Parts: structure tokens; C-alpha cells; sequence
RNA sequence: GGUGAAAUUCUUGGAUUUAUUGAAGACUAACAACUGCGAAAGCAUUCGCCAAGGAUGUUUUCAUUAAUCAGGAACGAAAGUUAGGGGAUCGAAGACGAUCAGAUACCGUCGUAGUCUUAACCAUAAACUAUGCCGAUUAGGGAUCGGACGGCGUUUAUUUUUGA
């Protein structure tokens, strides 16, 4: 049986595409099938930013961010709770999830 | 839909369709006459013309072959005929 | 002993802390790096070399730093932060935020943070093989 | 030691593996700007007051 | 770790006797090119003068890293950083002059996002003084105000035509220059205008700059031209 | 140094770290996507030269010149084979350190063929959409790439026609 419509790949119109490191095991996978995240912070946690801010020599400073994209193979991804098992009407949604805007 | 009359379809409704795929097949291309304004001359030119067209008296361009139909230069009119 | 100056200025150097997954390094140059004049590493302050990395030990190494460096007359620093770099993780290990705040605390002053790690265009094979390590 | 005095003004959950540890957040009562995050073992009620060793280390979350 | 030394001082050692090497240090001034706003820029440490050590040879191949927002006295340009190289050294002070051009790291990976085309050329130049730089150019996509269409792509043709303007305009602005005259062209960044002035037809190609510049030969030394810039 | 924790290994014959400079070979990050091309295998830095190809446009030209094919023929990832050049990085075989009742393995430090290129062989893959090729008909929708046609505006240039 198929499980899933896709094949779980997202590749259709072509034969081949270059393999990637696994960010994690260092294992070769297609670019395609990894699973990508894109992440942005900042250079120190909020609790020291105060102590850099006072201790500065430039009057307001702000601190630069960090820019990364992690990305790993599928046995990595959910072992580090990055996705997780849906159920079988579930799999057939690709929207993102609704970041919390609020936070109570 | 489920009845429709297929023989007498509006002509708006033609003027839609691909030039193949109509009841009859019909071109929709037109001949033209240019008025150079440097001479008096009339010249008979296709309106998707693939060559540059010289006209007879004085030697000048009329138009530039391109991907659909021919472009005319920025001084120059047109009838079509 | 140190630099000759009017009490109004302050003379500036800069700190480039390696902090990677294994051991945390803090080293301070003159204004270029040519010279060093201070160094001090994770290893020397903790006895049981699994914390070698921990956020703890950076504090320490980091706060002798400012009492060794501080006679010598700089009273600033710059910051550049790296990490493994290369082939390694590009994420800066746990004691990389620790040493920072340490130099900030003990009186010393801040300026021009950035970030210097080395990243390839196109690099040559990683360690691991194509399975990758299986445990 | 320049020893510091913080009083509690809210606590945040409990953490631990059985429950024996208590996640609090602590106001340094000198300089009500400062505010950070500690962990303690006993029993914690708002308004109580705590003895600090040293303030530099934190807690996670 | 106190008690993992093994090998120690290797096969036969013995303990030294002086320490403290800092007792023989000096401190000496860093100046700052014509051009700029401000002169100086810091200290510098080295070994005391001594016989079979002069001191002015180890102080005629330091570079230093300033940010231009230090030298111009603005935080507009605070990610552009310079190298300056010592070449002459007075009493108690080093003279330097234009060694490069740099982009900070964390602005150009704010640039690049997805959706969106990048374009970026170079090619090398020499000037009046024979003098052989390279310079490097950037350049992405422009959104309309109006724009409904998610991602805003350029055609690879039209790719090569802005690739093969960059590189005309950079060889025109260069070609009749010196070295001094080129770094007052950099600052107020005449370059970047005047590309997208010129490319606003093809496409309307946002964010152009000139990413960074490195220097490959030099001529003569010429020390009669580094003091003509230096102590006015 | 490296690991869940350790050891083998390198070190005042200055290890690890810091700045400047040189040589060699391999590879083209981010932009990069439910996007493009090719008969398939496959193909991603710039520029010059050489021949080839699909789609669209057309009141050009020939007039059945067509479909599929037993045998037959061209191309055909990776590993492997024969002679030269090259040999940075990884690493089959091999040698050690741990774990374990045992561990010819998983983990760690080294390391030969190979990995790259020229001239010739080999003809197999989960070579997968597990779905042969030509032709006709059958239901609604919104996205997207290439060409043409129509239109209200904005933007902009030695500016119009073009491009967005
Ligand atoms: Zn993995
Ligand atoms: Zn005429």
C-alpha cells in the first residue's frame, strides 16, 4: 500500500536532486525530503540583555541577531520531537500551525 | 446546459474561441494600407508580415518583423482595407 | 606597566571566545592580533573534565581575566563569538553566553558585538559516512 | 561575601523529576529594577524572604 | 585538569627562572588616512628596542580592523568595517593607509530571503596609480506596492543583461582615478546610486552595494605620497 | 582531543589558541520552491566559440509521405577491470582503545585500494509513477511556467512603442 500520496518526497518532474548532510548523524539524505527549519535569535537571552545594555560604551545599543537553518533527516526529526505522528484524516494537512499570539 | 442549441451559438461567444475551434475555421489576420508620411505611395502589407517591407519610392522601413504581428513605426498610420 | 593616558580616555582591546561543544576558550589581543596578552581556558578551572563545556566554568575562567587584564591598563573590549565552524555545528556551546556576561559584571566595558565563525561555499567530505552515527 | 537578600513575589509551577523542587522568581529588595530567576528546595509562599549566596547563575526557563 | 600531565616537560626538561615578560613592553599611537574624520584610533604593544631586534621592523606589516561608524563618527555606517596597514613609524606613532573593504557578517545574512532573486558580479580594475584591486557587487529584486503575486522572479536573460551593466559601470567609475580619490567615492556609496539609476529599466533591482574589495599588487613604496595625506 | 562516561594519541624539542603569507587537489553553501530542461541515465559559479531542440505566431510550401514493432542497432548512475597523470578530504581491507559472559560489530584514534582525469571495456539497480504506445468522448474550481491578443491606471528612463 501507499501511504501517503507523495510518497513522502515532494519530487515530480524530474529524476534525480543532490543529497544533504544530516545536521544531526551526518547522514546523507535528498534536499527534498529533509525537513527544514529556519530559525531567528538573538545573540544573548533576555535575562542578560540589561547587563550587556548598561555596561555598553555607545549610549542605546542594540544587540545583533543570529540567523541559522537546521535541517534533518526523518529519523532525527522525530526523535528529537522536532514532528510528530498524526493520525490518518490528520496526515493531509500542510497548513503551519498557528503560532500562540497571545500567550494568556 | 442538457439543451442547448449548438447551431446558432452568439457572436460574442465566437469571438472567444480559439481560431480552430470554432464551427468554421476563419483567419484573424487583415491586409492594410500604410501612409508613409515622407511620400504619397499606398502599400499593401500583411498584418503579421515576417519580413521588413520597403516601400517602392524613396526606400524607407514600414514595419519590424517580431514574435505576433509587425510593428509599424511611430510616424506612420494605417487603414485596414 | 601600562599605557600612559589621560584619566577621560580609555584604552580599548578585544576578546575572541571559542566556545565549542567540548571546551570553552577566552583570549585577549592588543587592538590587532598579533600580540596576546591573556588566556585562559575551561580545562584549567574545573577538575572533572566532563564540565570542561559547562556554563559554570566559563564564569570562573572569565572572571580572572578581568583582575589580570585590569592592571595592565585596558579597560575596554571587543567581542567576537565563534563556534566550531567548517564542517561542525555552527551553533556556539553552552558557556559561549556565560563568559560573556562575567566581563560585563566585573566592571568592564562593552562594545561592537559580532560574530566570526568560518562557513564554507562548498566544502570537502564531513566525517560519518553516508549512515551516519548509528547510536 | 557580599551576601544579597531577594523576596519572592510570584511562583511559576514545579519542577523536578518528583516534584521535590520549586521554581520561583526572586526580587533582590535593594534594587527593585533587577529581577531574575533562581530555584529553591522547601516550601515557598509569596512575601517570603530568601538568603542568596551568590546571584550570577540563574536557572533554566 | 591538574592530574592528567604525563609526559610533562617531554623527555628531560628543567624549570624556567624569569618571568613576567611584560616588564619590556611600549606602547605606541595608531594614525588614521587623510580622508577620514577622525585620526586616532587606538594603542599598540610591542617589544622593547633592543640590539639584533629592531623594533621598526616588527611594526611595518600590522593591519587593523575599525569599523567606519568609529572613523566617521556615525552609526549609519555601522557594518561596513576597514583594514589600515602600517607602513611608517615615527616618533612614538604609525602611519597607515587603505588596505580593503569588508561587509559585517549579520547584514548580509539579513539581506538574502527566500522568494526573491540575487544577483551578484565582479571584476577587476587597475587605477592611474598601478594599483590592482578587485571590487564585488550585490543587488535583489524590488516588490511593488500594487503587487498581489507571491514571489517576484527575474528572467535568466534578463539576469545577464543587469550582470553586463554592473560590470561596465564599474570599469567607467574606475578607470580614470587614484587610490585616494576611489576610497571618497566608497563612503558615500556613488557606486550603488548610480547602478540603479542606470538598471532602472531592466528591472528595478532594490538594494544595491558593493559587498567588499581587496587589493592585489602594489607599487614603489613612494614615502613622499604617504605623507601627503598624513599630518595636516 | 574525544564520549552517556573513558582510554589509545599530541605536548614547555612550545601542544591547543592568535594574526599575516604560500602551494596543492576536490567541491560550487545561503538565494532553492508541491519551480525549469532532456529519450531515459542525468543536469546549478562567470565569460567566449561550436552545432542541436520544444512551444507559440502564419491568408507560406509538399500531398498520404502515417501508428506500433519479432530478429537488429545507439546511449545507459554506483561499484568493478586495463594503461599513463594526479593523490587535499573521506575511507572497503588492516592495526589498536573501550563495552560485553563473548564482540572478528555498533563508539574512538590511524590507515591501503578507491574517491578526480585521458584512451579503451563492463551493460546491471526499489533503472519506481512498482501504472507500455497512438486516437476519441466524459465535471466544477483556484494557483503556476513559456508565447500571443485586449484593457483602466501607477512607476519610470534622451523617457514614447518597449520593461515592471
Ligand atoms: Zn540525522
Ligand atoms: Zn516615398
Amino acid at each position: 500500500v501507499k501511504k501517503r500520496k507523495n510518497n513522502g518526497r515532494n519530487k515530480k518532474g524530474r529524476g534525480h536532486v543532490k543529497p544533504i548532510r544530516c545536521s544531526n548523524c551526518a547522514r546523507c539524505t535528498p534536499k527534498d525530503k529533509a525537513i527544514k527549519r529556519f530559525t531567528i535569535r538573538n545573540m544573548v537571552e533576555s535575562a542578560a540583555i540589561r547587563d550587556i545594555s548598561d555596561a555598553s560604551v555607545f549610549a542605546e545599543y542594540t544587540v545583533p541577531k543570529m540567523y541559522l537553518k537546521l535541517q534533518y533527516c526523518v529519523s532525527c526529526a522525530i526523535h528529537g520531537k522536532i514532528v510528530r505522528v498524526r493520525s490518518r484524516e490528520g496526515r493531509r494537512n500542510r497548513a503551519p500551525p498557528p503560532r500562540v499570539r497571545y500567550n494568556k | 446546459v442538457l439543451a442547448v442549441d449548438l447551431l446558432n451559438p452568439s457572436p460574442a461567444s465566437e469571438a472567444r474561441k480559439h481560431k480552430l475551434k470554432t464551427l468554421v475555421p476563419a483567419p484573424r489576420s487583415f491586409f492594410m494600407d500604410v501612409k508613409c508620411p515622407g511620400c504619397f505611395t499606398i502599400t499593401t502589407v500583411f498584418s503579421h508580415a515576417q519580413t521588413v517591407v520597403i516601400c517602392q519610392g524613396c526606400t524607407n522601413v514600414l514595419c519590424q518583423p517580431t514574435g505576433g504581428k509587425a510593428r509599424l513605426t511611430e510616424g506612420c498610420s494605417f487603414r485596414r482595407k | 606597566l601600562g599605557p600612559q593616558v589621560r584619566e577621560g580616555e580609555l584604552v580599548f582591546g578585544v576578546a575572541r571566545i571559542f566556545a565549542s561543544f567540548n571546551d570553552t576558550f577566552v583570549h585577549v589581543t592588543d587592538l590587532s592580533g598579533r600580540e596576546t596578552i591573556c588566556r585562559v581556558t575551561g580545562g584549567m578551572k574545573v577538575k572533572a573534565d566532563r564540565d570542561e563545556s559547562s556554563p559554570y566554568a566559563a564564569m570562573l575562567a572569565a572572571q580572572d581575566v578581568a583582575a589580570r587584564c585590569k592592571e595592565l591598563g585596558i579597560t575596554a573590549l571587543h567581542i567576537k563569538i565563534r563556534a566550531t565552524g567548517g564542517n561542525g555545528t555552527k551553533t556556539p556551546g553552552p558557556g559561549a553566553q556565560s563568559a560573556l556576561r562575567a566581563l560585563a559584571r566585573s566592571g568592564m566595558k562593552i562594545g561592537r558585538i559580532e560574530d566570526v565563525t568560518p562557513t564554507p561555499s562548498d566544502s570537502t567530505r564531513r566525517k560519518g559516512g553516508r549512515r551516519g552515527r548509528r547510536l | 561575601a557580599p551576601v544579597k537578600f531577594v523576596k519572592v513575589t510570584r511562583v511559576l509551577g514545579r519542577t523536578g523529576s518528583r516534584g521535590g523542587v520549586t521554581q520561583v522568581r526572586v526580587e533582590f529588595m535593594d534594587d527593585t529594577t533587577r529581577s531574575i530567576i533562581r530555584n529553591v528546595k522547601g516550601p515557598v509562599r509569596e512575601n517570603d524572604i530568601l538568603v542568596l549566596l551568590e546571584s550570577e547563575r540563574e536557572a533554566r526557563r | 585538569v591538574g592530574k592528567n600531565k604525563r609526559l610533562s616537560k617531554g623527555k628531560k626538561g628543567l624549570k624556567k627562572k624569569v618571568q613576567d615578560p611584560f616588564t619590556r613592553k611600549d606602547w605606541y599611537n595608531i594614525k588614521a588616512p587623510a580622508p577620514f574624520a577622525v585620526r586616532d584610533v587606538g594603542k599598540t604593544l610591542v617589544n622593547r628596542t633592543t640590539g639584533l631586534k629592531n623594533a621598526n621592523d616588527a611594526l611595518k606589516g600590522r593591519i587593523f580592523e575599525v569599523c567606519l561608524a568609529d572613523l566617521q563618527k556615525d552609526e549609519d555606517h555601522a557594518f561596513r568595517k576597514i583594514k589600515l596597514r602600517v607602513d611608517e613609524v615615527q616618533g612614538k606613532n604609525c602611519l597607515t593607509n587603505f588596505h580593503g573593504l569588508d561587509f559585517t557578517t549579520d547584514k548580509l545574512r539579513s539581506l538574502v530571503r527566500k522568494w526573491q532573486t540575487l544577483i551578484e558580479a565582479n571584476v577587476t580594475v587597475t587605477t592611474t596609480d598601478h594599483y590592482l584591486l578587485r571590487l564585488f557587487a550585490i543587488a535583489f529584486t524590488k516588490r511593488r506596492p500594487n503587487q498581489i503575486k507571491k514571489t517576484t522572479y527575474a528572467q535568466s536573460s534578463q539576469i545577464r543583461a543587469i550582470r553586463r551593466k554592473m560590470v561596465e559601470i564599474i570599469q567607467r567609475e574606475a578607470a580614470s582615478c587614484t587610490l585616494h580619490q576611489l576610497v571618497s567615492k566608497l563612503i558615500p556609496e556613488v557606486i550603488g546610486r548610480e547602478i540603479e539609476k542606470a538598471t532602472q529599466g531592466i528591472y528595478p533591482l532594490q538594494n544595491v552595494h558593493i559587498r567588499k574589495v581587496k587589493l592585489l599588487k602594489q607599487p614603489k613604496f613612494d614615502l613622499g605620497a604617504l605623507m601627503a595625506l598624513h599630518g595636516e
